């Protein structure tokens, strides 16, 4: 039993068991995308400048 | 008046009165009269402050 991959896995993982699973490897990127209504863009004058 | 500066706060080129302009001013006398633009620049909200 060379020891398990909790222990040995790259970028810092962490294996759990129920849902066979791996956790919080800090590795790539995620992109985002966001549409978002025009109703949300308050004018200048209504903001301190 | 005597002195009187205009500055833009809100410019947005909308259909409608899409922008704010701020005249600091130092009257004489307190008393309403009458803002015009003569050219086809500008299209004025109200007829006096």
């Amino acid at each position: 039993k060379a020891p398990s991959l909790k222990f040995t896995a790259p970028f810092g993982c962490e294996i759990y068991t129920n849902p066979i699973r791996a956790e919080n490897c800090a590795v790539g990127s995620i992109p985002l995308a966001f549409d978002i209504p025009d109703a949300l863009f308050t004018r200048v004058s209504e903001t301190p400048t | 008046l005597s002195a009187a500066e205009c500055t833009l706060n809100e410019c947005v080129y909308s259909s409608d009165f899409g922008g704010i302009a701020t005249v600091k001013y130092s009257a004489s006398k307190s008393g309403k009269c009458a803002v015009h633009v003569p050219s086809g620049t500008a299209t004025l909200k109200e007829a006096a402050v």
